[PDB]
C-alpha cells in the first residue's frame, strides 16, 4: 500500500556527478565535496569471471605487484613519494570489478593520478617481486589460513556457477599460482585494462575540467579497446550441495543457503535490496538497543526463543548482484545441534515474503536500509566506491533522491509478487563447513520454499 | 557570542513556553501501525535500473559546512556541523567517567552505561527502543574514563525524536529497581568484549598500572562480585546527582540544522529542572609506574608494552608527541599495507624489517585532558620475549636525534590522517565532544595541521626526553614465562 | 523547583502504601493458632504400647 | 546501488579509549582501528558475509531466557 | 514475471527485435490499430522483459531493448494528444449540427485557441523528449495539429511546412 | 479487486477516528428518560433489593477474610497473567506477609478452623497490590502495542512450542 | 508461559481503572521504600470481643 513521498528538500542538496567521456572511451567522473582530503583511482570493469580456466590468478596476482614498482620508479622510491605526499594507495579485485584508488589529501590529487597512470601503464613486473609474492599468495590460498566466511562465499559460487566463469575464485586454484609468470600479467593487462573498461573517480576539493585535462594527459597512451567481449547465455543456476563436514573443527557450524537472484539493472534489484534488509542480521555478541526476544525482525524474534537459548548465533543476509545474474540468500554461523532451526526458520522467513508480509516490517526495513545507503556515502572513499561501482554496474549513479524515489513505489504487495515469481517453489543451493550433521539433505530444505498453509 | 564558557563564547539560546498543541504540528510524521491502505501498483516495474526515471529535480544548495556553538539557559552547550549528509548522528557527553569514582563508588559509571535507554518519566524501556528500531536508528551508551557518550545514528529527519530519547537519559530517568536488576547482566558480557580486544585489554593493564588506584588507573569496568552490592537504582542516582549536570553536558550534532537542533533541546528542558550543579573532588592523576604481568593459559603468544607518563591533552606537547608516534610508526606482519601505509616508519625499517621473530611492533600514545600515556607495543612468540624487550629497548634509546627526512614524512603522514580521519562524522562527533569535556575549545583539523608544520626535531628530542625520565610501565600479557623482570626494563632506561 | 530526576523517583510503585497499611495487615507467627490442637496435644504418653503391630 | 554496510550497524564508539581523531593513526588502515577497510588477500566479496562482530562466537549461549532461569541451572521440558 | 519457460539468447534477440519493428512499424495515427495491437503488445513486452533481463548489458540484445522502451513511450505519449485533439475535432464536428445545417447542434469549444496552444506545446515537448521518433510524432500528432489548423488559425513552428 | 477496496474503506474509516476521546472521558449528561428511570426505580431497588442483597454478601466476604485470616488482595488468584506480573516486583516485606498470611489461612481451612477472634479487629480491603497491579498492567499494555499487533506466522510444532504463540516448551496436549 | 489470554480490551460499557478506581483509593506516599512504617513493629487496633464490635 502506498503511504506517501519520503523524499525531502535535502536529498536534493548534494553537488552533482559530472561524467564526460574522453575520446579515448575513458569515463572521468567526479564529484566535489567540502573535504581537506579527496579520493581518486581507476574503476576497471575487470575481474576474475574474464579469465580463463588456465590464467585463473592472473589478475589477484596483478593486483599484488601492480605496486611493486614501475618502469620509471622503484618500490622505495614508489612507496617514499606516496608517503611524502600524505597517501595512501589501495586496490582490490573481484570477480566482476576491479579498483585501484588512493586516498591523499587535496595537493595530491594530481600527483596522485600521476603515480597511478603510471603503475597502470607502465608497471615493472619484476620476477623477483614476483616469486615473493608467490610465497604470499600460496600461503593465503591454504584454506588453513582462510576464514569460514571467505571460504562459504567462494563455495556458493562454486557450487551455483559449475558451467561459467563465475564459479572461478579471484586468488585462483593452486596449480594456476604456482606457474604464473611475468608474461600471463602482461597479456592481462594489455587484454582487459583498456580505457573503454576504466574509470577515473575523483571525489574531493576536486574540479572536473582540471582533473579531465589531468587525464587526458597521463593516460594517452592507453589502449583505446580490446576486442568486445563473447557473447554468452544467462549463467545457468546449479541448485547443488557443497557441504564440508568437519567435526574436528569446533562446535560452530557454518552455513549458507542461496537462491538465484537478478542482475545489477533488473528492474526488481532495489525489491532484492529490500528483501535483503528484512531479513537483516543479528549476532548474539552484538544485540544492540532492542534484544532478539522483543525485536521487529520475526526471523530474529522466533529465532531468539527458539529452546530458551537462541538458534542464530549470528546470520546475515546476502544479495549478491553481476551484470548478468545473481545470488540471494542467507548466511548462517550457529552451534551444531540448532542447525536444523536455523536454516528452517530463515527459509521460514523468505517464504514468508510470498505469503504473510507486513506493511510494519516493509517499512522499518525501508529506513534501515536507507539508513546504511547513505551512511557509506559519508566519507569520500565511500562516495569513490559510490561513483565507481555504480557507473559500472549502471552506466551512470543512480542520486538518493531517485533511490528513494523507486523504493517508495515498493511495498509489501510488490515484495509478495516478486518474491512469489522468483523465490517461492524456487530452487536452493546449499553450502556449508563445520559439524553438520543436523543439516539435512538439499530436498528437504527445498520443499521449505512453500507452505501448506495459505 | 552572548556567553563564554571556559574559553569558547557561545550564543544564548532562551528558554520559550509554547503550548503543546502547537510544537505537535511541528514533530516529524510516523506510524507504527498500518491498518489498511491505498493500492498503487509500483509503477517502475518495468523499468530498467539504467534509466533514469526523476526529472524536474530542485537545483542543489551547497553551503561550506561550518561548526556553530550555542548554550540554553540551563548552561548546557550545543555544538553542530552541517556537511548536508543525508544521515545525522546525535550524541551528549557527559563529564562523568571512572576517573571521578571514589573506591566505594567502583564500577557506577559503567553501571550508568548499563541502565541507558531505560524507562524515563515520559516512556517506557520498550517504547523507547523500539521507537528507535522503526525508524531504523542505530546507537548505544559507551562510559570512558572521562566522560560517558549517549549516542544515536539516524535519517536527519527524525532528529526531533533522537534529540528527546537521549536528552531523557539524563533528564527524568526512572531507575526502577527490577529494571536496573535485569541489567547486571551486561557487566559479564563487558567483560568479554573487552578481553576478547588484545590491544585493548593490554592498554586497559597499562593505565591501571601506571595510574595505581587512581582517576585514569579506576578500572573501566564494574566487577561481578562485590560491585553488584550497590549496583542499584538508588546508589545510580546518588552517582548521577553528584557528577551529571547540564553545566558538565554537551550535545554535539553532526548533519543537523544547528537552529532546528537547539530548538528542540530547548523544548527538552524548558519545563523541567536538571540536574543542578554541584561541585566535585577533581584530583590531578598520580602516575606510578610498575609492572603487571597477566597469563592468559590459551594464548601461546607473548604481548609486551612499555609506556611512559606523558601531560596530556591541554599540553604544548600533545602535537608533537603525536608527531613523535607517527615517526615511529610501526606495523604488523599480519597485515599486508601498500604504499603510504607506514612501511616506511621507524618500527617498521629497524624492527619489523629486520627481526623475523618480531609478530609485531607498534607505538601508542593515549591522550586525556591533564594525563597520557606514550610507549612501544610489541607481540611474539612467548619464547621470545627476552630479545622482544631488547629490541624495543633499544628504540627507545635512539629517540635521542631523529633524520630531516624522518621529521617531514611523520608530519606529512599525520596532516593526512588528521584529514582522512576528520570526513568520517562518527568520528568528528567523538572529538569534537571528547575535546570540549577535556579542554572546553574545539581545534580544527586545520588548526591542528598548522601545528603539526611547527614541530621541529629540537621538540621531538625534548618531548621524547621528558618522557623517558618517567618510571616506566611495564606489562606482559599471554606468555609471560619468558619475559623479563621489571628493574631490567627500569635499569637498560635508567640510563635514559 | 525539584530536579526532575528527583521527582520520578518519588513515583516509585514501591512508595505508595495504603492509608493504614502497617495497622492493618495481619503479621502472623505460626499457622497454628493459641487454642489450636497440634503435634504437642496429640502426642500420645511416652509409656504407650507400641502402635506399629496395630 | 551497491551497500558499503553490514546489515547490523556496530553501534559502538568508532575512536578507542584514550585515542582520539589526532592519535588514532589512520583509520581507514590501522590494524586497532575499527573502520579499517578489510583485506583482499583472496579477494572482494566477502565482506558480505563477514561478521564484523568483534567478540567471539560463543556457541549455544543463551539469548531467550525471559527471566525464567537462574544461569547454570538447566531448563527441564521448558519448567 | 510469474513463467517457467526457459529461451536462449538468441531466441531472446529475435522476440526482441520482432516486437520493436512491429511496434514501429505499425501505423500510430489510426487509432484502432493502437487499440487493437496494445493488449498483444503488452503481453509481449512482458514476456520479452523477463527473458532479457539477464541481457540488459548485452552488446545486441541491449540496444534492442532499450530502443523498443523508447518507442513504447513514445507510442504512448504521442496516442495520448492525438486523442485529445481526435476529442476537439469531434466536439467541432458536433458543433456544426446534423447535415451540418445546425439543427442539433452542440455548444461550440469556448477556449479553441487556448486548446490549440495546449496540444502545440505538447507537440514540441515531445518532439524533444524523443528526438529519435520525429516521423512517428508527425504522423500522428503533427498531422493531428494540420487538421486542427484548418478550423482555428493559430501558430505552431511546422505550420509552414505543412502547407499553412 | 474487492479486498483492495475494504482495505481503502478501513484505512479511511480509522483515519478519521484518531484521537477521539474515550466514551469514559466525555462530559455526558444522562438523558432524560434515564433521569426519570434513576428517580424512580433507582431509588426503590436500592432500599429493598441491591442494597440488603450485597450488603449481605459483602458482610459475609469480610467475615470469611477475617476467618481465614487473610487479606482480600491475597485471594487473588496467581493462574492470572496480570497477578504474576505484578507478584514479579512486589517488595519482600510485602511478599513475607503475604505468604505467612495465605499458609496460615489453608492451615486453618484445610483443618476447619477459624482464627481466634482476637487476632480478627482488622480491614481486610486495605487495596496494598494496588499499586503493583497498575504497573503489571501498564508493561502488559505496551507489550500488547508494541509487540502483538498481528496475528504473527511461525513455523508450527518446533522446539516444543506449537508454534500459534506460547513460549513455553511442552504446554499443550499436541506438544505434550 | 501456556497458552493463555487476559482480557486486555477496550470495553463498550465499563470504564478503566484510570477513570474509575475500584479500590478505596488513598495512599500514603513516601520519598523512600524505608520510610513506610514497619507492620510488624507498629501496634494494630485493640482486640475486640464480640464480633459485632470488629470494627
Ligand atoms: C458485486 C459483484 C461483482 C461481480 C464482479 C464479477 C466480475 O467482473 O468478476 C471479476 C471479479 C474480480 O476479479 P479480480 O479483480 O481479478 O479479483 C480476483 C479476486 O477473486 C477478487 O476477490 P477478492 O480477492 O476481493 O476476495 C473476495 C472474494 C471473497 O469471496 C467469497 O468469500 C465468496 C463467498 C463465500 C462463499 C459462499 C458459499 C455459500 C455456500 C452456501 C451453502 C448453503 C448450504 C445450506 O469476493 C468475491 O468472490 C466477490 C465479492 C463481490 C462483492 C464484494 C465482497 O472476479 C470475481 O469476483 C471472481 C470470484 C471467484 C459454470 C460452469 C462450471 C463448469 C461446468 C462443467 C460441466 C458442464
Ligand atoms: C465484508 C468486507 C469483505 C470485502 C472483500 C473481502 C476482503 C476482506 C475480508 C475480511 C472482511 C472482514 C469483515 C468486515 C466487515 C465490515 C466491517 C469493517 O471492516 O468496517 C470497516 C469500518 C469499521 O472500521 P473498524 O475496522 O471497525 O475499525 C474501527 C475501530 O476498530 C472501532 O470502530 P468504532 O468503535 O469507531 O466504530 C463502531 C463500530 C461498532 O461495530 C462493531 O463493533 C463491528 C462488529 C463487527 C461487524 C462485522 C460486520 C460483518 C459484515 C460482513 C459482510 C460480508 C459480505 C460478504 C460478501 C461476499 C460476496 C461473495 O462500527 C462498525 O464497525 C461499523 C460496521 C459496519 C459494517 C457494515 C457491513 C455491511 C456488509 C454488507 O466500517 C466502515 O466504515 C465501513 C462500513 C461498511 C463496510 C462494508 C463492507
Ligand atoms: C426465556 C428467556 C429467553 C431469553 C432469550 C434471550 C437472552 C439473551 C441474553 C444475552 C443478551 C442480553 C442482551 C444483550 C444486549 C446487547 C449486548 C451487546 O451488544 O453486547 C456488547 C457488549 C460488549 O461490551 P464489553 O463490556 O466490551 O464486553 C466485554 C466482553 O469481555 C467481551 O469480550 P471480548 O472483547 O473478547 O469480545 C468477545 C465477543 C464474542 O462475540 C462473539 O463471539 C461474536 C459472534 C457471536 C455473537 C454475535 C453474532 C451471533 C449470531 C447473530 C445472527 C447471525 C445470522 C447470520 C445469517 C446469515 C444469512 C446468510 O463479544 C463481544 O465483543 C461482545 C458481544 C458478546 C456476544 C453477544 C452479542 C450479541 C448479543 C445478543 C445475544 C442474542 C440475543 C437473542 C435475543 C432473542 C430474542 C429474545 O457485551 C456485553 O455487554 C457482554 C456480553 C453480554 C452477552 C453475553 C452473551 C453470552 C452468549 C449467549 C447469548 C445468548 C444467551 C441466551 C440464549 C437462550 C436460548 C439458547
Ligand atoms: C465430506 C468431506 C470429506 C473430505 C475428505 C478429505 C479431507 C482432507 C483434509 C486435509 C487436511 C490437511 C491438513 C490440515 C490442514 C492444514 C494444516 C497446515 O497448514 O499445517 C501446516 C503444516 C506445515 O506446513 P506449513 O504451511 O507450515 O509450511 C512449512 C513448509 N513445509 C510445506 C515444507 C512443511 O502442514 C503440515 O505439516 C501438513
Ligand atoms: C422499520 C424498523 C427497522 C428496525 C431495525 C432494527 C435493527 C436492530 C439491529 C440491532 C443489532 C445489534 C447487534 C449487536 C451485535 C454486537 C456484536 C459484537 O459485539 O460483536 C463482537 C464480535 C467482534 O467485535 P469486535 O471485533 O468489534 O470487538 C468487540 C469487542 N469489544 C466489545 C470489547 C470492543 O463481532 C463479530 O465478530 C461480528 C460477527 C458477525 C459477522
Ligand atoms: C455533415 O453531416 C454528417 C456527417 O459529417 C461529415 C457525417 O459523417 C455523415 C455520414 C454518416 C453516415 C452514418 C452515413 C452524415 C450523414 C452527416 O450528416
Amino acid at each position: 500500500y502506498y503511504w506517501g513521498s519520503t523524499v525531502t528538500t535535502e536529498m536534493h542538496n548534494v553537488s552533482p556527478t559530472q561524467v564526460t567521456r574522453l575520446p579515448n572511451g575513458m569515463r572521468v567522473a567526479t564529484q566535489f565535496s567540502y573535504t581537506d582530503s579527496a579520493t581518486v583511482g581507476l574503476w576497471i570493469d575487470a575481474g576474475a569471471r574474464y579469465e580463463t580456466k588456465e590464467s585463473n590468478g592472473t589478475a589477484h596476482f596483478l593486483e599484488r605487484v601492480l605496486y611493486l614498482g614501475t618502469k620509471n620508479r622503484s618500490r622505495d622510491q614508489l612507496e617514499t613519494e606516496v608517503e611524502n605526499l600524505g597517501a595512501n594507495l589501495n586496490s582490490y579485485t573481484g570477480r566482476e570489478q576491479t579498483a585501484f584508488y588512493a586516498k591523499t589529501t587535496k595537493d595530491g590529487i594530481l600527483p596522485c593520478i600521476d603515480i597511478l597512470a603510471d603503475c597502470i601503464l607502465n608497471p615493472k613486473l619484476d620476477g623477483d617481486e614476483i616469486e615473493k609474492e608467490r610465497v604470499r599468495i600460496t600461503q593465503d590460498l591454504q584454506a588453513v589460513n582462510q576464514s569460514y566466511e571467505e571460504l562459504l562465499y567462494d563455495k556458493v559460487h562454486t557450487a551455483c556457477y559449475r558451467d561459467c566463469s563465475l564459479g572461478q575464485t579471484v586468488i585462483g586454484p593452486e596449480e594456476n599460482v604456482a606457474t604464473i609468470k611475468r608474461d600471463h600479467m602482461v597479456n592481462y593487462l594489455y587484454n582487459n585494462f583498456t580505457a573503454d573498461r576504466m574509470v577515473l573517480v575523483a571525489v574531493g576539493p576536486v574540479d572536473h575540467a582540471q582533473i579531465v585535462k589531468e587525464a587526458e594527459k597521463k593516460f594517452a597512451n592507453i589502449r583505446p579497446t580490446a576486442g568486445p567481449r563473447m557473447l554468452e547465455e544467462k549463467p545457468y543456476f546449479c541448485a547443488s550441495e557443497l557441504v564440508y563436514r568437519n567435526d574436528d573443527m569446533g562446535p560452530t557450524a557454518h552455513i549458507a543457503i542461496a537462491y538465484e537472484g537478478v542482475p545489477w539493472r533488473s528492474p526488481d534489484y532495489i525489491t532484492f535490496m529490500l528483501m535483503n534488509a528484512i531479513i537483516g542480521s543479528y549476532d548474539k555478541k552484538n544485540e544492540g538497543l532492542v534484544p532478539g526476544l522483543q525485536s521487529a525482525n520475526r526471523i530474529t524474534q522466533t529465532g531468539a526463543t527458539r529452546m530458551d537459548v537462541g538458534c542464530f548465533d549470528y546470520y546475515t543476509g546476502f544479495n549478491i548482484a553481476y551484470k548478468d545474474t545473481g545470488l540471494f540468500g542467507f548466511y548462517i554461523a550457529t552451534d551444531e545441534v540448532a542447525v536444523e532451526h536455523a536454516v528452517g526458520d530463515l527459509m521460514f522467513g523468505v517464504t514468508s515474503f510470498s505469503y504473510s508480509l507486513t506493511e510494519e516490517e516493509v517499512m522499518k526495513a525501508k529506513r534501515e536500509l536507507k539508513t546504511n545507503f547513505f551512511s557509506g556515502l559519508d566519507n569520500t572513499t565511500g562516495v569513490a566506491e559510490d561513483i565507481g561501482r555504480q557507473i559500472l554496474a549502471y552506466g551512470r549513479r543512480l542520486s538518493p533522491a531517485e533511490f528513494v524515489e523507486r523504493l517508495d513505489q515498493i511495498d509489501s504487495q510488490e515484495v509478495q509478487r516478486v518474491a512469489w515469481n522468483r523465490l517461492h517453489d524456487a530452487e536452493i543451493t546449499m553450502t556449508g563447513v563445520g559439524p553438520l550433521h543436523g543439516l539435512l539433505q538439499l530436498w528437504d530444505l527445498r520443499r521449505q520454499t512453500w507452505w501448506w498453509r495459505y | 557570542g552572548k556567553s563564554t564558557i571556559q574559553g569558547t563564547s557561545y550564543n544564548v539560546v532562551k528558554f520559550q513556553q509554547e503550548d503543546v498543541s502547537e510544537v505537535v504540528k511541528e514533530v516529524p510524521h510516523f506510524q507504527f501501525y498500518y491498518i489498511g491502505g491505498e493500492h498503487k501498483d509500483n509503477k517502475y516495474r518495468d523499468v530498467p535500473l539504467d534509466i533514469p526515471v526523476l526529472t524536474e529535480a530542485p537545483p542543489p544548495q551547497l553551503k561550506k559546512p561550518e561548526m556553530k556553538f550555542s548554550v540554553l539557559e540551563n548552561g548546557m552547550r550545543i555544538v553542530s556541523v552541517d556537511k548536508q549528509g543525508l544521515t545525522s548522528n546525535l550524541g551528549l557527553f557527559v563529564h562523568a567517567g571512572s576517573r571521578f569514582e571514589t573506591p566505594a563508588e567502583e564500577g557506577l559509571s559503567h553501571m550508568v552505561e548499563c541502565v541507558a535507554f531505560r524507562s524515563t518519566a515520559h516512556l517506557s524501556h520498550l517504547r523507547t527502543i523500539k521507537t528507535i528500531e522503526v525508524l531504523g536508528m542505530n546507537g548505544g551508551c559507551q562510559a570512558g574514563r572521562e566522560h560517558i557518550m549517549y549516542n544515536l545514528e539516524l535519517l536527519r529527519e527524525y532528529m526531533p525524536v533522537a534529540s528527546t530519547l537521549v536528552v531523557g537519559n539524563v533528564l527524568f530517568p526512572r531507575l526502577l529497581p527490577w529494571e536496573v536488576n535485569a541489567c547486571h547482566k551486561e557487566i559479564k558480557k563487558a567483560h568479554e568484549r573487552l578481553k576478547a580486544d588484545t590491544d585493548q585489554y593490554v592498554s586497559e593493564l597499562l593505565h591501571q598500572t601506571a595510574y595505581h588506584n587512581n582517576t585514569l588507573g579506576n578500572a573501566l569496568l564494574a566487577n561481578e562480585g562485590r560491585a553488584l552490592e550497590h549496583f542499584t537504582g538508588d546508589n545510580i542516582r546518588e552517582f548521577m546527582m553528584k557528577h551529571f549536570s547540564a553545566e558538565r553536558s554537551v550535545f554535539v550534532g553532526i548533519n543537523v540544522d544547528h537552529d532546528e537542533l537547539c530548538k528542540w533541546l530547548m523544548r527538552s528542558f524548558a519545563e523541567y529542572v536538571a540536574i543542578p550543579n554541584l561541585p566535585r573532588d577533581e584530583a590531578k592523576p598520580v602516575y606510578t609506574g610498575g609492572y603487571k604481568l597477566e597469563e592468559n593459559a590459551d594464548m601461546p603468544v607473548c604481548n609486551i608494552a612499555i609506556g611512559f607518563e606523558t601531560e596530556g591533552w591541554n599540553s604544548a606537547d600533545l602535537v608533537p608527541v603525536t608527531v613523535l608516534q607517527t615517526l615511529l610508526g610501526g606495523g604488523g606482519s599480519f597485515s599486508t599495507g601498500g604504499p603510504g601505509k607506514g612501511m616506511h616508519s621507524r618500527l617498521y625499517l629497524n624492527v619489523l624489517n629486520q627481526n623475523p621473530n618480531v609478530e609485531s611492533c607498534m607505538a601508542f600514545n593515549t591522550q586525556y585532558s591533564d594525563s597520557g600515556l606514550f610507549g612501544m607495543y610489541i607481540t611474539g612468540f612467548g619464547q621470545e620475549a627476552p630479545r622482544l624487550v631488547d629490541i624495543a629497548l633499544n628504540e627507545l634509546r635512539k629517540l635521542d636525534s631523529f633524520t630531516p627526512d624522518e621529521v617531514s614524512r611523520a608530519k606529512n603522514t599525520l596532516k593526512g590522517n588528521i584529514f582522512m580521519n576528520a570526513e568520517n562524522s562518527k568520528v568528528l562527533m567523538e572529538d569534537i565532544g571528547r575535546q570540549i569535556i577535556m579542554s572546553g575549545k574545539v581545534v580544527t583539523p586545520e588548526e591542528f595541521a598548522a601545528r603539526v608544520d611547527a614541530v621541529t626535531e629540537a621538540d621531538l628530542k625534548k618531548v621524547a626526553a621528558k618522557l623517558l625520565r618517567k618510571n616506566p610501565t611495564y606489562v606482559v600479557y599471554g606468555d609471560t614465562k619468558s619475559a623479563p623482570h621489571y628493574e631490567y626494563v627500569r635499569t637498560a632506561l635508567a640510563s635514559l | 523547583g525539584e530536579p526532575a530526576i528527583q521527582s520520578i523517583a518519588r513515583f516509585n510503585p514501591d512508595n505508595f502504601r495504603p492509608v493504614g497499611y502497617a495497622e492493618n495487615i495481619p503479621c502472623p507467627d505460626t499457622c497454628v493458632p493459641e487454642g489450636h490442637l497440634d503435634f504437642r496435644h496429640t502426642r500420645l504418653p511416652t509409656w504407650h504400647a507400641d502402635r506399629r503391630p496395630f | 546501488p551497491p551497500i558499503q554496510k553490514p546489515l547490523l550497524p556496530s553501534g559502538r564508539a568508532v575512536l578507542k579509549h584514550g585515542r582520539s581523531m589526532l592519535c588514532s593513526g589512520n583509520l581507514s588502515y590501522d590494524v586497532n582501528s575499527t573502520i579499517k577497510a578489510p583485506e583482499c588477500k583472496r579477494g572482494m566479496g566477502f565482506t558480505q558475509f563477514k561478521r564484523f562482530t568483534p567478540v567471539p562466537i560463543e556457541s549455544g549461549v543463551s539469548v531467550g531466557n525471559r527471566g525464567w532461569f537462574f544461569p547454570g541451572v538447566i531448563p527441564y521440558q521448558g519448567h | 514475471m510469474l513463467t517457467v519457460d526457459k529461451f536462449t539468447r538468441a531466441e531472446a534477440l529475435q522476440r526482441a527485435s520482432n516486437l520493436y519493428y512491429q511496434v514501429l512499424g505499425t501505423n500510430w495515427e489510426d487509432g484502432l490499430n493502437l487499440v487493437l495491437d496494445v493488449p498483444f503488445w503488452e503481453s509481449e513486452l512482458e514476456k520479452v522483459d523477463h527473458m532479457c533481463e539477464p541481457y540488459l548489458c548485452d552488446d545486441e540484445i541491449g540496444p534492442i531493448i532499450r530502443n523498443l522502451h523508447e518507442t513504447v513511450n513514445c507510442m504512448y505519449a504521442c496516442e495520448d494528444v492525438r486523442d485529445h485533439i481526435n476529442e476537439l475535432l469531434e466536439l467541432s464536428s458536433r458543433a456544426e449540427g446534423v447535415m451540418g445545417s445546425g439543427a442539433a447542434a452542440s455548444e461550440e469549444v469556448e477556449n479553441m485557441p487556448e486548446q490549440c496552444g495546449m496540444v502545440t506545446k505538447a507537440y514540441e515537448d515531445l518532439l524533444a523528449r524523443y528526438p529519435e521518433h520525429h516521423p512517428k510524432i508527425e504522423q500522428t500528432v503533427g498531422h493531428g495539429l494540420a487538421v486542427l489548423r484548418q478550423l482555428e488559425k493559430f501558430n505552431f513552428k511546422s505550420s509552414h511546412r505543412y502547407f499553412f | 479487486s474487492f479486498h483492495r477496496a475494504f482495505a481503502r474503506v478501513v484505512c479511511n474509516y480509522n483515519k478519521s477516528i484518531e484521537g477521539s476521546v474515550p466514551w469514559y472521558q466525555v462530559k455526558r449528561e444522562k438523558s432524560p428518560f434515564q433521569q426519570v428511570w434513576d428517580e424512580v426505580f433507582t431509588p426503590i431497588w436500592f432500599k429493598l433489593v441491591k442494597g440488603p442483597y450485597e450488603r449481605w454478601e459483602y458482610n459475609a466476604l469480610v467475615a470469611r477474610y477475617r476467618g481465614m485470616g487473610i487479606m482480600a488482595d491475597d485471594a487473588m488468584n496467581d493462574k492470572d497473567m496480570i497477578v504474576e506480573r505484578a507478584l514479579d516486583i512486589i517488595p519482600e516485606d510485602i511478599r513475607i506477609q503475604r505468604y505467612r498470611r495465605m499458609m496460615r489461612g489453608a492451615v486453618l481451612a484445610g483443618r476447619k478452623l477459624h482464627l481466634p477472634l482476637e487476632l480478627q479487629n482488622y480491614d481486610p480491603m486495605v487495596p496494598y497490590m494496588a499499586p503493583y497491579i497498575e504497573e503489571a498492567k501498564f508493561q502488559m499494555q505496551e507489550e500488547q502495542e508494541l509487540l502483538a499487533y498481528h496475528p504473527w506466522d511461525r513455523r508450527l510444532y518446533t522446539a516444543g512450542v506449537s508454534g500459534f504463540g506460547e513460549t513455553s516448551m511442552h504446554s499443550t496436549f499436541l506438544t505434550m | 508461559h501456556r497458552p493463555t489470554t487476559v482480557k486486555m480490551i477496550d470495553s463498550w460499557r465499563t470504564e478503566p481503572s484510570s477513570e474509575k478506581p475500584m479500590w478505596y483509593n488513598r495512599f500514603d506516599q513516601v520519598d523512600h521504600i524505608s520510610q513506610h512504617p514497619d507492620p510488624e513493629k507498629t501496634e494494630k487496633y485493640p482486640p475486640v470481643d464480640d464480633t459485632r464490635k470488629l470494627m
